[PDB]
């Protein structure tokens, strides 16, 4: 291609890149300022309120690395974000949601099952478990709606369907 | 240098950055700046030199933005 053509093709996207990255960094700075308090759930809630999905993804990619930072309460915020990410056109967004979902299932499903199986302070851990179960059931319905036929992210949804077959 | 290759590598750097794959974005940003540096070295036309240097400045802006985002992400302690 000619120089003028190559440069035009390159320059066309620069203004958007600059603005998108500036805004993303501003939003990450806000989230980071809450994160340093050690209140992980409030940090994630702040990211959700800002409603920059790329920042939710970046933050989950961080928290997905250390399951020990997850409290039961955090699942009530993350599960709805997983459902949203599982409907993304971006394979990497789906993958981030799948990773968060696998972490939650491995860390909290036994506890959730124990709490919900108990016979009729403590009513707060029970309340959180009941909410997590309904949110997990919602994701289960989504995965089942998407795995009967191999779709855009068929491989990821086949794996999720098998994992959640319980 | 192949201009088509430079265009493609800018596109890939930007796509990785937009999708939060900052490690790969930086590889492509630094790689394409090296390619533009080599191309500029061959440019004698003064008008083309000015214009390609301006592209080089703009890509540097984006690359620095990604680097600074990565620094902030690394600041999240687990």
């Amino acid at each position: 291609l000619v120089d003028e053509d190559a440069m035009s093709q390159i320059r066309k996207g620069h203004d958007t890149m600059f603005v998108v990255l500036t805004s993303r960094h501003k939003n990450l700075d806000t989230v980071r300022a809450v994160w340093t308090t050690g209140d992980i759930k409030t940090s994630v809630d702040s990211a959700v309120a800002i409603n920059d999905l790329s920042v939710v993804v970046d933050l989950l990619n961080i928290v997905n690395q250390k399951a020990s930072l997850w409290k039961l309460d955090l699942c009530t915020t993350v599960l709805p974000q997983i459902e949203k990410l599982l409907q993304s056109k971006y394979e990497s967004y789906v993958q981030t949601g799948c990773t968060s979902l696998k972490l939650i299932l491995q860390r909290f499903l036994p506890l959730i099952t124990d709490i919900l199986a108990a016979p009729p302070s403590r009513e707060e851990r029970l309340h959180k478990c009941r909410l997590c179960f309904k949110q997990l059931k919602s994701i289960s319905g989504l995965v089942k709606s998407k795995s009967g036929l191999s779709g855009r992210h068929g491989s990821a949804f086949r794996e999720l369907h098998l994992l959640m077959a319980s | 240098m192949s201009l088509q290759m430079i265009v493609e590598n800018v596109k890939l750097a930007r796509e990785y950055a937009l999708l939060g794959n900052y490690d790969s974005a930086m590889v492509y940003y630094q790689g394409v700046l090296d390619q533009m540096n080599k191309y500029l070295y061959s440019v004698k036309d003064t008008h083309l030199r000015q214009k390609w240097q301006q592209v080089w400045q703009e890509i540097n802006v984006e690359a620095k933005q990604v680097k600074d985002i990565m620094k902030t992400l690394e600041s999240f302690k687990l």
